[PDB]
């Protein structure tokens, strides 16, 4: 089984401030085709899941350009470019490559 | 695939018409770019082109039969016919019928595609 | 029943070509040019294709022919801006170092004077200069010259070019691709089990070496024994290791650097007085990772010529030195040492280190060029040198029906094996995307 | 995401696949066919490609086929050259194995298309000028 | 002879004209896209004009627009991708707007149309060969 | 073989035939199309040849007749231009005359097909536009 | 007219060694369009004869592989790579240019 | 005959024959090389 690890568990911000958030793989996510599988979600405290960025660095429509993804391999990290008061929820790295699918633990994010 | 077959009486008198008919079957005597000719095998003296029909009709003679042979056709029932006359003792050899290959507009085709089975006429009473 | 055909635009057919691939780098001087080389792709795609199969046949591929020639190229273009070493050809007055001179010293060092031009065609200048005993000749203290002067005069490696072997990478052009066998176990010659397409070739170093590989790709699990013709004495063998031995070498001469001015904007750079104690350059490696090393190559290469009979290693046979000992340029030294003690030992049927001496040399001609030879600058201070080993270049002694003691002997010539030991598992083709097939479609009639 | 259902692949990926697979991943092939001295090499690899893609254009083109990944051609098969069956063929080979199969009868198809065209064009033309 | 009814500008001068009316002049874009040391300087620069023109072709080739300026598809337009009127865009919106608006979604829509023309060409084959 | 029938001939062997009996010959026509000093020297050919050959597919792309060698348009000949009988001129004229006649009105029915082109394009797409 | 002649006569070879036979026109086969039109054929002992190979060089299709020919302008060869016990016959050359189509007096092969 | 102006004498005149005469030349010396190193890598063949 393919398990995901994040770190950290917990990110104290505050608003107007970079922020960063790592995901890593136990086995390798690069397919035989050469391409990658890993998306970045997001959850509000009651609310539905909603995906962030998808293929690794591929940004959804409507979803604000302030997030950002990079990496390859086993490293994979989402980088804030300016939080809000707005983004306070739970965080998962999801992948769509290994069965049965997994998902990270979860990252909270709270006002420091 | 393609078939040739020849069809006439095997002995004829000296001195006289000689015809003989080859039929042919799997494919048009209509044919787009195809001619088809008439060789005999003499023992000996080796192959003789008679002549040929092209695909338009017109006919064609070698220099030293032109005056002896005559080709005609029958696009109704798919086969051709060559009539001889003024036979000779020096005729008697084996008559094949056969398909070349026409020279198209855009390239370039030769060779004697199929063969008939060949028909020996023996001159002599 | 009625069959008509049709024609696909974009299969995955392909055949075998031959194409002159352009060279990839990280785009970061030094003696290989790398400015016609594009930036490499940040970050390329391997495909592994399943249930294919290619006839690899190295020996044969024109990948090694065109690396060959690439770095003929950038070697001749390296050279052009540097001054010509013209003016140098006179007659060298020279004497014996005796400053503590060593018993295998002696004789090596000869301290030269001679009369040089300067900046100035109306005077000249007397100077003197250090040369070693392997690029003079006597003329019949004592009269000589240089051993390129009866030869050919060759310009000197200008010092700002270093010779680091920096990573290069092929990538092929369009329409075109390269592929690669990820068998453990490939073979030198048949078809690959497993065979992917890559975008661009590893990092190849551009070493040059003449008996022992090294700074090369080790193997992924085995030692692997290569050869065109193993039955064919006359064929070189070609083995890889899967560990490393490592190596140490030194220049412990403590010398200094002199700058001679021999015309308008011209300086030669001549080996000044040498400071402090004077002692042989030599080279390390361990015996045991080495006797281990030969005792797995023993095994494996005793399943060729089978188990009942004994191979045997001796020195080289003699020729010319660049074939009879083992050099590499490192530190911008140019080193030649003599392997006779790493190969003195037989093999048998079913204080630890080991130290080897070599000699320094200025003229390099490099390959087997007799009209174009090179001059290396000194390099000041002393020389440390590290260095991995990774293959060897066997050749067979031709001998009778002895079924036994079969001896090898170490020795390589041509540069082209030393690459060829690293693009053994690529090979170039063509695609055709053009494809012909039949179906059941007819024409719409319009 | 993989799946049961259908499979991406990669560049030249169904070259070890049958024919009826591999013909899904045609625009993939397709879109990806497009110191003195080294600038000469640089602009020589770069001009045969475009001669080579321009080659295979141009003989599109001949055919009854401007532009298209699969077209149709009026002209029946002649088990001469393969015999083979429909099904065994798309279902049980390899782009490959086929193509060296058929490799020593191409210029004679390559030839038949070109004449078929040509007679087709013609009688279209003939056809539309009775207006 | 300039006048009241139609304007013929020149070369890109219909860029501060609106959609609707600089989608007249698609002929005079299209129609203008074609010492040793300086020879090369030349060749690279020709050689890239053609790279660029046939880059811009097989775009086309791949889709069902091999050879026309204007051309309609099967795909229908997402309102997310614009939510913006039709009459408002031809009429009150130039080129250059639409552009800077529509490039951060370019590469899904040359997707989606590549992947409907191929999908267009197995179901016409496929309805093909019942005849 | 040779005979009464048609008449291969060579590549522009057909030059002194007439153009009803030349016209049947366009492709052998059109598939023939395709020391650093002598590399440019060969390499400026190359790219000479491959730009002529582009420049003659982008002026048949602009008209309506972007893949077939022959085809039709919807823009009359005007008399004056040629104001001779047809069987005269594909019965008893040749092509190196026929073009040597009409050398000096060439831009005009240039520009008069690209015009017309332009007209059907808006025309068709105004007419699909109902769908 | 232009007639055609073979040499040798007569071909008397055994299973395991090449065979070759050569053929040649008093008039020039090389039409003025550019192409030769002389053919290759092959006639068994009461049977109708066989195209082998055709336009000089080419193999007809279900030829076998063992028979090759070459030539130019007047001069032409044909030559068996690998002969059999069942070629032995006659071997006819004939040029479809000029009118009328001629043909050799045929060299017979048999086991020596 | 061949002339862009065979009536203007300043153009030159080209005449084409039909069969060709033969021409003997030779040179009867038995001279011989010597080689003489002008420098490094550098010779120059004079006339023995
Ligand atoms: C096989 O691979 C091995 C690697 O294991 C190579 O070993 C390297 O060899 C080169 C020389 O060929 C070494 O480079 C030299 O190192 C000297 C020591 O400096 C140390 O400290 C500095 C601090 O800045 C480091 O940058 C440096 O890397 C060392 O760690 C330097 O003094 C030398 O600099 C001089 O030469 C250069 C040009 O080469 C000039 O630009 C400088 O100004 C100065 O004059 C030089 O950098 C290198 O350190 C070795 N690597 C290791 C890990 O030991 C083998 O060379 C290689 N090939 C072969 C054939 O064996
Ligand atoms: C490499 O070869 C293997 C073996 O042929 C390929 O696996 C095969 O994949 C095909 C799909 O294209 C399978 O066909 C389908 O299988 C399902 C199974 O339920 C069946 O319901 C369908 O009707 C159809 O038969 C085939 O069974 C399968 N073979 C196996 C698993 O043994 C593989 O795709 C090849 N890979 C490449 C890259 O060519
Ligand atoms: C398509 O044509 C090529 C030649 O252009 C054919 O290749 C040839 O194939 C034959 C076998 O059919 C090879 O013959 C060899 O014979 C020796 C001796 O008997 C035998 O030991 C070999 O194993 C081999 O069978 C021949 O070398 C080979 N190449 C050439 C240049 O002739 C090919 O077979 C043809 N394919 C089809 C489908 O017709
Ligand atoms: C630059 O922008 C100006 C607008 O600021 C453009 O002028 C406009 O041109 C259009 C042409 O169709 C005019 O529309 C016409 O208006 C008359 C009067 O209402 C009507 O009878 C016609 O049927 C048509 O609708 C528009 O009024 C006019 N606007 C102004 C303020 O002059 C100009 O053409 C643009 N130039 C370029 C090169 O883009
Ligand atoms: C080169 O020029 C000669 C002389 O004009 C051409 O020969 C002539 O070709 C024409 C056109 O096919 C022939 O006209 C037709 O002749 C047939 C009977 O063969 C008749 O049924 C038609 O109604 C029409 O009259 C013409 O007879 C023929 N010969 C002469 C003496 O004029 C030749 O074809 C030209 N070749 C090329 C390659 O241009
Ligand atoms: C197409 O245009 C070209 C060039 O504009 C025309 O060629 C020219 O034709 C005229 C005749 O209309 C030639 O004039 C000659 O003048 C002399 C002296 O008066 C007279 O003896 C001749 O009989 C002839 O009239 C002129 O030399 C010729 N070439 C040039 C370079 O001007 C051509 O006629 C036009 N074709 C058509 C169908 O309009
Ligand atoms: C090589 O020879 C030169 C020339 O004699 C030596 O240079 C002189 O050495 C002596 C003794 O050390 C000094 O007094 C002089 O001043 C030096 N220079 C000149 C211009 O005479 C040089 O030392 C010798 N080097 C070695 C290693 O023997
Ligand atoms: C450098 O040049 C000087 C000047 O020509 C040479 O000195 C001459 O040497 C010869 C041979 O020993 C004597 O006959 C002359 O009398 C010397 N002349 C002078 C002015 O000293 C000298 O030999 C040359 N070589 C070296 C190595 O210094
Ligand atoms: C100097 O060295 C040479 C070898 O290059 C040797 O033959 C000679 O005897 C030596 N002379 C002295 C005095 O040591
Ligand atoms: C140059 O001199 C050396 C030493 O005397 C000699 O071995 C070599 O053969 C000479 N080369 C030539 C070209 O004479
Ligand atoms: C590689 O394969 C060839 C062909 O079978 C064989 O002759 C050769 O000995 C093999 N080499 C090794 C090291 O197995
Ligand atoms: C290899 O060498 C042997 C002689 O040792 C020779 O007989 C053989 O033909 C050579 N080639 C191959 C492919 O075995
Ligand atoms: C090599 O080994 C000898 C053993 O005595 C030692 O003296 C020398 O310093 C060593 N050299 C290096 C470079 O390790
Ligand atoms: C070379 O030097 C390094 C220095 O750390 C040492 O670890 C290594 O054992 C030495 N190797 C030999 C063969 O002396
Ligand atoms: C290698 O090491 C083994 C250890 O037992 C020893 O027996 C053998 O003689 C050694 N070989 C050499 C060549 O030193
Ligand atoms: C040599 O010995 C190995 C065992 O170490 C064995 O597997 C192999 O078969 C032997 N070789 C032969 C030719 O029997
Ligand atoms: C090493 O090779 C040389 C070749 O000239 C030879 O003279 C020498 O004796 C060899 N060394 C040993 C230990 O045999
Ligand atoms: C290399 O070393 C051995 C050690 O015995 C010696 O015999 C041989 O002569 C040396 N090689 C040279 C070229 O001097
Ligand atoms: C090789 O080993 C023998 C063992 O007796 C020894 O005498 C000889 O000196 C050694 N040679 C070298 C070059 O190490
Ligand atoms: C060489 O000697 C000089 C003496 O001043 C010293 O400064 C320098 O460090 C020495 N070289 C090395 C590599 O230690
Ligand atoms: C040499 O080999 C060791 C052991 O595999 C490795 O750690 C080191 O990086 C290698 N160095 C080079 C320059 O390849
Ligand atoms: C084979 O080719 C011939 C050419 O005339 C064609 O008529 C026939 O239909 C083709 N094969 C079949 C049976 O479809
Ligand atoms: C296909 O080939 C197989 C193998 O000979 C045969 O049994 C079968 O009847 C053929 N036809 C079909 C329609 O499967
Ligand atoms: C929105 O995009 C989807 C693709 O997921 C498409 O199916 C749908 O038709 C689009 N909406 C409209 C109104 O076209
Ligand atoms: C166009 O957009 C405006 C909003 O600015 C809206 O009021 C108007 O109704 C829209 N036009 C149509 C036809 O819906
Ligand atoms: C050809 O045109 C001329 C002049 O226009 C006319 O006199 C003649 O009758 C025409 N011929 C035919 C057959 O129409
Ligand atoms: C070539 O022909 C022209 C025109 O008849 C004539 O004036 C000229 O004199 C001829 N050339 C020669 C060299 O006679
Ligand atoms: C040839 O030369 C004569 C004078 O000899 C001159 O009148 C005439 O113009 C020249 N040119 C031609 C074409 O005759
Ligand atoms: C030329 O003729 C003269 C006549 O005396 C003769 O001596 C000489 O040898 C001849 N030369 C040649 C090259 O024929
Ligand atoms: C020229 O002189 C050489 C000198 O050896 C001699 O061999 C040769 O025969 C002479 N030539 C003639 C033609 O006598």
């Amino acid at each position: 089984d393919a398990v995901l690890t994040q770190s950290p568990l917990s990110l104290p911000i505050t608003p107007g401030e970079p922020a960063s958030i790592s995901c890593r793989s136990s086995q390798s996510l690069l397919h035989t085709n050469g391409e990658t599988y890993l998306n970045w979600y997001q959850q509000k405290t009651g609310q539905r899941p909603r995906l962030l960025i998808s293929q690794v660095s591929k940004r959804e429509i409507g979803v604000p350009d302030r997030f950002s993804a990079s990496g390859a391999g086993s490293d994979f990290t989402l980088k804030i470019s300016r939080v809000e008061a707005e983004d306070v929820g739970l965080y998962f790295c999801g992948q769509g490559l290994h069965w049965p699918r997994t998902f990270g633990q979860g990252t909270r994010v709270d006002i420091k | 695939q393609v078939q040739l077959q020849e069809s006439g009486p095997g002995l004829v008198k000296p001195s006289e018409t000689l015809s003989l008919t080859c039929g042919v079957s799997g494919d048009s005597i209509t044919r787009n770019y195809y001619y088809w000719h008439w060789i005999r095998q003499s023992p000996g003296k080796g192959l003789e082109g008679l002549g040929y029909i092209a695909y338009t009709g017109g006919t064609d003679y070698s220099p030293s039969f032109k005056s002896r042979v005559t080709i005609s056709r029958d696009t109704s029932k798919n086969q051709f016919s060559l009539k001889l006359t003024s036979v000779t003792v020096a005729d008697t050899a084996v008559y094949f019928c056969a398909r070349e290959r026409g020279d198209s507009y855009i390239y370039s085709y030769d060779g004697v595609d199929f063969w008939g089975q060949g028909l020996l006429v023996t001159v002599s009473s | 029943e009625n069959l008509w055909v049709t024609v696909y635009y974009g299969v995955p057919v392909w055949k075998d070509a031959e194409t002159t691939l352009f060279c990839a780098s990280d785009a970061k001087h030094n003696v290989w040019a790398t400015h016609a080389c594009v930036p490499t792709d940040p970050n390329p795609q391997e495909i592994h294709l399943e249930n294919v199969t290619e006839e690899f046949n190295m020996w044969k591929n024109n990948m090694v022919e065109q690396m060959h020639t690439d770095i003929i190229s950038l070697w001749d273009q390296s050279l052009k801006p540097c001054v010509k070493l013209t003016p140098l050809c006179v007659t060298l007055q020279c004497t014996n170092v005796t400053n503590n001179i060593t018993d295998d010293m002696r004789g090596e060092l000869k301290n030269c004077s001679f009369n040089m031009t300067t900046e100035l065609r109306d005077k000249k200048q007397k100077v003197y200069s250090l040369f070693y005993r392997l690029d003079v000749v006597q003329i019949n203290n004592k009269e000589y010259r240089l051993i390129n002067c009866n030869t050919s005069a060759c310009t000197q490696a200008c010092p700002k070019v270093s010779f680091e072997p920096i990573p290069i990478h092929y990538c092929a052009p369009a329409g075109f691709a390269i592929l690669k066998c990820k068998d453990k176990k490939f073979n030198g010659t048949g078809p690959c089990p497993s065979v992917s397409t890559v975008q661009c070739t590893h990092g190849i170093k551009p070493v040059v070496s003449t008996q022992l590989l090294l700074n090369g790709s080790l193997a992924e699990e085995e030692v692997m024994i290569r050869s065109e013709n193993i039955t064919n004495n006359a064929k070189n063998i070609l083995v890889q290791f899967n560990t490393p031995v490592q190596i140490n070498c030194t220049r412990p001469n403590n010398n200094t650097r002199k700058s001679i001015r021999i015309g308008p904007g011209q300086a030669f750079y001549a080996t000044g007085d040498i400071i402090g104690d004077i002692r042989q350059a030599h080279c390390n490696v361990s015996k045991a990772t080495w006797n281990e090393t030969l005792g797995k190559v023993v095994k494996q290469l005793r399943k060729h010529f089978g188990n009942n009979t004994i191979i045997r290693f001796a020195n080289s046979s003699g020729g010319d030195l660049e074939v009879t000992t083992h050099s590499f340029n490192c530190g911008g030294e140019f080193f030649y040492c003599n392997t006779s003690g790493l190969f003195n030992s037989t093999w048998i049927s079913n204080n630890d280190s080991i130290t080897l001496p070599c000699r320094i040399k200025q003229i390099i001609n490099m390959w087997q060029r007799i009209g174009q030879c090179m001059y290396a600058p000194p390099i000041q201070g002393v020389i440390r040198c590290v260095s991995n080993i990774t293959g060897l270049i066997l050749t067979r002694d031709g001998g009778s029906t002895n079924s036994t003691t079969e001896t090898f002997r170490p020795g390589g010539g041509d540069m082209r094996d030393n690459w060829r030991s690293e693009l053994y598992k690529y090979k170039v083709v063509k695609i055709e995307p053009l494809g012909v097939a039949p179906t059941r479609c007819k024409r719409r009639v319009v | 995401a993989v799946g049961i259902g259908a499979v991406f692949l990669g560049f030249l990926g169904a070259a070890g696949s049958t024919m009826g697979a591999a013909s899904m991943t045609l625009t993939v092939q397709a879109r990806n066919l497009l110191l003195t001295v080294w600038g000469i090499k640089q602009l020589q690899a770069r001009v045969l490609a475009v001669e080579r893609y321009l080659r295979d254009q141009q003989l599109l083109g001949i055919w009854g086929c401007s532009g298209k990944l699969i077209c149709c051609t009026n002209v029946p098969w002649n088990s001469s050259w393969s015999n083979r069956n429909l099904s065994e063929i798309w279902d049980n080979m390899t782009w490959l194995q086929w193509d060296k199969e058929i490799s020593n009868y191409t210029q004679i198809i390559y030839g038949l298309l070109e004449e078929s065209q040509n007679q087709q064009e013609k009688n279209e033309q003939d056809l539309l000028a009775l207006d």
